[PDB]
């Protein structure tokens, strides 16, 4: 309940921490591939190809 | 002076 | 029956924290298993990003 | 080495076509942003290529 | 790691919320001293979230 440091909290905390972390990276990641144009260029056509 | 090329190819 | 009376009152104590010590452990369990499968998708993100 | 750089310059010139034809596609789109990106890379393929 | 202050942003802001409920709550109950606890942590969370 404390949340203090503890054999299980302290392991939880830097789980936590890890992920979390690991989530950021891959999105950093994920976003210089989202900015360029190409990638952009395909969802346009997809969109429109859906409608269709 | 790009976009106002665009825009001129867009009207058409 | 004074201490009958206290032993069960200490052992419903002890049950109820036991039941909310049980239910904290599932949790995270379950939770352990949510972190795995971050971890999971992570993996694939470089090898899709690489290439 | 020289028919890898004629090669090169026939990959510029085909790139140029495919950037050329996301351009018109972006007109269609209606999009500005998709068209901006298109022009840029014209005109430095276009001096490489002439370089070659 | 600005992914990571911008959900910890968000979740300063998720807190507000919650303790905003709270008080609510505690004036529906009619009890004073839960009221006074929420309005300190939204303070306190509010500088954190400026500062951010």
């Amino acid at each position: 309940v404390r949340g203090m440091n503890t054999s299980s909290a302290m392991s939880a905390f830097e789980r936590m921490e890890e992920k979390v972390l690991m989530q950021e990276s891959r999105a950093q990641a994920l976003g210089e591939l989202a900015g360029a144009d190409l990638e952009t260029q395909f969802a346009q056509l997809e969109g429109g190809s859906d409608v269709d | 002076d790009e976009l106002a090329a665009l825009k001129a190819q867009m009207l058409p | 029956k004074a201490s009958l009376d206290t032993q069960s009152t200490q052992v419903e104590t002890l049950k109820r924290n036991l039941i909310q010590l049980e239910s904290k452990i599932s949790e995270a369990k379950t939770k352990k298993e949510m972190l795995k499968a971050r971890i999971t998708t992570a993996k694939a993100q470089e090898q899709l990003q690489g290439m | 080495a020289q028919k890898r750089s004629e090669k090169q310059y026939n990959d510029a010139q085909n790139e140029i076509n495919k950037w050329q034809r996301n351009a018109q596609l972006a007109l269609q789109k209606g999009d500005e942003n998709l068209a901006r990106q298109a022009l840029e890379r014209k005109k430095t393929y276009t001096d490489t290529s002439a370089a070659l």
